[PDB]
């Protein structure tokens, strides 16, 4: 029954990325090696960024009882070189594939989060005054 | 009185912060002077950031050792005298989030010391000889 | 007292300011009934907003101008009308009376109007077709959620042409109607 | 002609229209988001969109003039000339009626992250050049650029089909001037305790 | 007035070892370290990051007496530098070029080797070593005792 | 002015460092007592956000892109939060400096439209594989 | 910060304010209070402003810019700080 509840999630979606850090990180490496080109104001703003994606897998740490200081460290290290499917383990702290463990994630959640994330911000960035009538 | 903990370190921080904003736009010779007014009242204009924190009253510990800091640099090279201070005050401005992070001192401090001496031999491969002598002459526009 | 009744205002020009334009940002405004309502129109905003300065209110029933008798420059009117009173405070220090003031904007009237005839290159010939009305609609629709203006344009140029009416060589019954064009909205 | 149900957003709504028979002049925009707030602006946008089509008849609606900063700056030029033109006191209200114009483009640069100190000095000398006889040339329908994109500077406003017509336009001047015009001559004012 | 104009460049060539100013040393040295903080870890990244960082802010300030906009100048100035270091360590180049400075005067981006503004290494090393000295003796004062 | 944005700032982060330690399925979970009387614990977020009924703008913005995860997909409604507020906190010493909030608003808009794209790139889709609807679960 | 710039205005219009009349053949007398129970009557604008105690330091830099150019000639001491003076209120 429990080999069934783990297929039965994958079936529905069918677009799966690889979970436990591995695409939180990829993403933050991408965006500071393209914004070479971004080059200007849009290229800190957007560095910030990067650093902003990192916030996920810190909590996931530090609420597991994991070091989140030594965890984002050595992840980077082990994400660069070699292989990039390189995630964090959530049993003991160690580095891992998450692709190995066969532990897998829906990307609609992500999706559909990222751009919820990035509309609900340009919202309240654009609020110069806030009036609240009584009533 | 006897203050400790995380209120002196950020006192401290904000010290040298107050400090350097003042000679922050005297850098470059694009940079803008100031004037220093004594008890008398007399005041003086100079654009040198050498001889402003020579004559500049400022009553804290770590303001000292910029004056110490700028005296040592004068005594050795003599240019770079507001460099070497705003160099020396933006490490303690980024020093704050590190304390956020639960990030102790001495790592700050020997994080800072292996990349000191590892920057060293990263200048040797940027520093060179004298070159560009054939085919142009680089020594017309630094006159 | 001249410069007060300017600060008064002042402070509701800056709002105005950064509304008109494709880059403009919107403020949230609280309703009386506990519900956010948050818009770019200025003369929506206006009504919602607590005005206790009746200098105020002047600027307020001169949008109302731009929004009932025309579709547009409701933030144009209030940015206009709050810079007229900022460059009049160097004709008021130098000791002008208001008299000459606004004397002055009213010769400068006549010669901006009269100039206006001779500023139009182009004209719609009043096709009514898809592609013609994509024209004169789509800078409208814009300066609000900047990036969707290219797909709301044939919207709205699809359900206006389905309210005219097919005639020829007659301007003198009018045929389009605002009421007549009800929208929509499901989550 | 034709009723039906269908399903719009998730939910079965029934349908009301028609085909050819029977022309009616009323028509739906059905439009359709995750986010409630974002359609409300749209909803009011097209309110607006729709109401300048009443500006399309006989009084001035086929008229049109480029708008995005490309005619505030072109007037001011036009308003200094007169400025020398007519003698007397008039003068220093002309001049100052032309600097009044330049909030427009000013907005425009501040609201898109644009320097102050860039879009204004590039809008003068696009509009204003020397050019070897009495008809002019080259391009008067620069306007204010959104940039964050392309390499630098302005484009033509012509290229993205974007203008200001002439009835709004040439309307809100006599509104602006009436608006100020009665807050200039208001010189005491009497309220009491609210 | 010509023996001020000789001293420029006589005590520039005085000293046989000088490297291109104007930001090209503070731009430099924040792209190797970037590299080297992965290469270390335990928990001294972070501080390498800070530390790459803070010499951003000599640009910066320059900028700002410039007049130019410093989002566009220290931001582009990174990405020059970061560009030019793919196949610097391959020992190989093709349209890759390094010094890349800023010129205040002129508000633009050109190479200090053909401007003329060098700066000796001696001023370079004691710099960057007498300003940590006075900041690690700031930081390893937990307490103030005023009596 | 821009001193309102600063405000603003301070009002996800309230709200987020609420829900930082509820992200992961071991995560602390929440304790809200309603003027009812009644106390409930919910480890999703939705819920506490729902029982909050804060009065603020921006802290309410945050509930309803809560409560629409929670419905259209039903993960990630915590993450969808925390992610947003600590974006916001990247842009807070970015206005002391003098950045527009436009170029910001439109910066994070480019790195979207560059995210999105890695996105279907790092996904596992199998085609020439030679594999079926079993081999892969 | 921008505050000293502030000041730095303030202090040249506040020295100029009072030489305001003292510009011309037609310039009036002024008054100077000493604490002493003193007054000067004299209209001259370079010898008044000898004897005007300032606090701004900015306010003493026009006093001794004054002072060189009323060495080498004996008017148009209060032209320059006129001059100069409303440069910075325009800008």
């Amino acid at each position: 029954h429990d080999a069934i509840m783990i297929v039965k999630r994958a079936l529905q979606n069918k677009l799966i990325v690889a979970g436990g850090g591995a695409t939180e990180m990829e993403v933050s490496k991408c965006l500071r090696d393209y914004s070479k080109t971004i080059a200007g104001k849009q290229q800190m703003i957007i560095n910030a960024f990067a650093k902003a994606l990192e916030v996920i897998p810190r909590q996931l740490c530090e609420n597991a009882g994991f070091d989140a200081i030594e965890i984002l460290n050595k992840l980077r290290l082990a994400h660069s070189k070699g292989e990039k499917w390189y995630g964090v383990v959530f049993e003991t702290e160690n580095i891992g594939d998450n692709f190995a463990k066969f532990v897998w994630e829906p990307a609609l959640v992500k999706i559909n989060a990222l751009n919820s994330a990035t509309e609900a911000t340009n919202l309240i960035l654009s609020v110069d005054e806030t009036i609240t009538n009584k009533g | 009185e006897k203050i400790s903990g995380d209120d002196i370190r950020n006192q401290n921080v904000l010290a040298t912060m107050a400090v350097a904003n003042v000679v922050k736009s005297s850098l470059g010779p694009v940079g803008l002077d100031k004037m220093l007014v004594d008890d008398i009242g007399d005041f003086t204009v100079t654009n040198d950031g050498a001889t402003i924190l020579s004559l500049l009253d400022v009553q804290h510990p770590a303001g000292k050792i910029l004056v110490e800091l700028a005296q040592q640099q004068d005594r050795e090279i003599g240019d770079g005298t507001t460099s070497v201070v705003i160099i020396a005050s933006e490490l303690l401005k980024r020093a704050n989030e590190l304390v956020k992070n639960k990030i102790h001192p001495t790592t700050i401090i020997t994080g800072f010391r292996v990349a000191l001496r590892e920057a060293i031999r990263f200048i040797n491969e940027v520093l060179s000889t004298s070159v560009d002598t054939l085919g142009k002459e680089t020594l017309i526009n630094i006159a | 007292q001249i410069i007060k009744s300017i600060a008064a205002i002042r402070e509701l020009h800056q709002m105005c300011l950064t509304s008109m334009g494709p880059c403009g940002r919107n403020k949230i405004i609280v309703n009386h009934l506990g519900k956010i309502i948050i818009t770019n129109d200025a003369a929506t905003m206006l009504r919602e907003l607590d005005i206790v300065h009746p200098a105020v209110k002047v600027l307020v029933m001169a949008t109302e101008q731009q929004k009932i008798d025309m579709g547009d420059g409701t933030n144009l009117v209030m940015i206009l009308a709050g810079e007229l009173l900022n460059v009049s405070e160097k004709l008021i220090s130098m000791g002008l009376s208001a008299v000459e003031i606004i004397q002055g904007y009213n010769m400068a009237r006549k010669f901006t109007l009269k100039e206006l005839d001779e500023m139009v290159v182009g004209e719609i010939t009043d096709k009514n077709d898809k592609n013609e009305l994509l024209k004169m609609i789509k800078p409208v629709i814009s300066s609000k959620k900047y990036g969707s203006e290219d797909i709301l344009s044939e919207l709205v140029s699809e359900a206006v042409s389905h309210v005219l009416p097919v005639a020829q060589q007659a301007g003198e019954i009018p045929y389009f109607n605002v009421d007549s064009i009800r929208v929509v909205k499901i989550m | 002609e034709t009723v039906k149900t269908m399903e719009i957003g998730g939910d079965r709504v029934t349908v009301f229209k028609q085909e050819q028979g029977e022309i009616s002049r009323t028509s739906t925009i059905i439009l359709r988001g995750a986010t409630q707030n974002n359609l409300d602006d749209i909803e009011r946008a097209i309110d607006d969109g729709v109401a300048a089509v009443k500006g399309l008849m006989k009084p001035s609606g086929g008229k049109l003039l480029p708008g995005a900063g490309a005619t505030e700056i072109e007037l001011i030029s036009r308003i200094t000339k007169y400025g020398e033109r007519t003698p007397g006191l008039l003068q220093l209200a002309i001049k100052q009626f032309a600097v009044a114009f330049e909030v427009v483009p000013r907005t425009l640069a501040e609201t898109a992250g644009l320097d102050v100190n860039e879009v204004l000095p590039n809008l003068y000398a696009a509009h204003n050049v020397t050019e070897p006889g009495a008809v002019k040339t080259d391009h008067l329908y620069k306007g204010v650029d959104i940039d964050g994109e392309s390499d630098e500077g302005v484009k033509d406003i012509r290229e993205e089909n974007i203008y200001d017509m002439l009835a709004t336009k040439k309307f809100a001047i006599n509104v602006a001037t009436e608006a100020a015009t009665t807050v200039l001559s208001i010189d005491q004012i009497i309220m009491a305790k609210k | 007035s010509l023996h001020d104009s000789l001293s420029v460049v006589k005590r520039t060539l005085e000293s046989g070892n000088v490297v291109p100013g104007g930001g090209c040393v503070e731009a430099a040295l924040n792209i190797y370290l970037d590299n080297f903080a992965t290469t270390v870890g335990s928990r001294e990244q972070l501080a390498i990051a800070e530390f790459a960082a803070a010499l951003l802010i000599i640009p910066k300030t320059l900028a700002v007496n410039a007049a130019k906009d410093s989002s566009e100048l220290v931001a582009k100035l990174r990405s020059y530098h970061a560009a030019s270091q793919m196949a610097k360590p391959e020992d190989v180049k093709r349209r890759s070029y390094r010094n890349y400075g800023l010129d205040l005067i002129r508000g633009k981006i050109v190479d200090e080797i053909h401007a003329g503004v060098l700066e000796p290494t001696i001023s370079k090393v004691k710099s960057l070593k007498s300003a940590l000295e006075a900041c690690v003796a700031i930081l390893r004062i937990d307490t103030m005792i005023t009596v | 002015g821009k001193g309102q944005i600063i405000s603003n700032i301070n009002a996800c982060v309230a709200v987020q460092e609420a829900l930082k330690p509820t992200l992961g399925p071991l995560g602390s979970d929440i304790l809200i007592v309603t003027s009812n009387q009644k106390t409930t614990i919910s480890n999703d977020g939705a819920t506490i956000l729902k029982l909050l009924d804060v009065v603020h703008p921006a802290a309410k913005t945050l509930v309803d892109i809560s409560r629409a995860q929670d419905a259209e997909v039903g993960d990630g409604t915590t993450s969808v939060t925390i992610l947003a507020g600590e974006l916001m906190k990247e842009a807070k010493p970015f206005l002391e400096e003098g950045i527009s909030s436009h170029l910001i608003m439109k910066g994070y808009r480019k790195a979207v439209s560059l995210a999105v794209e890695k996105i279907n790139e790092l996904a596992v889709d199998i085609t020439s594989e030679k594999s079926s609807g079993r081999e892969l679960l | 910060g921008r505050q000293a710039q502030i000041s730095n205005i303030t202090a040249a219009k506040a020295v100029a304010d009072v030489i305001r009349t003292c510009l011309g053949p037609k310039a009036m007398l002024k008054m100077l209070l000493d604490p002493m129970g003193g007054l000067v009557l004299t209209n001259d604008g370079h010898a008044i402003l000898r004897e005007i105690d300032v606090a701004h330091p900015a306010a003493k830099s026009m006093l001794e810019l004054s002072r060189t150019q009323d060495e080498e000639v004996g008017d148009g001491t209060t032209t320059v700080i006129i001059l100069a003076g409303e440069i910075l209120a325009q800008c």
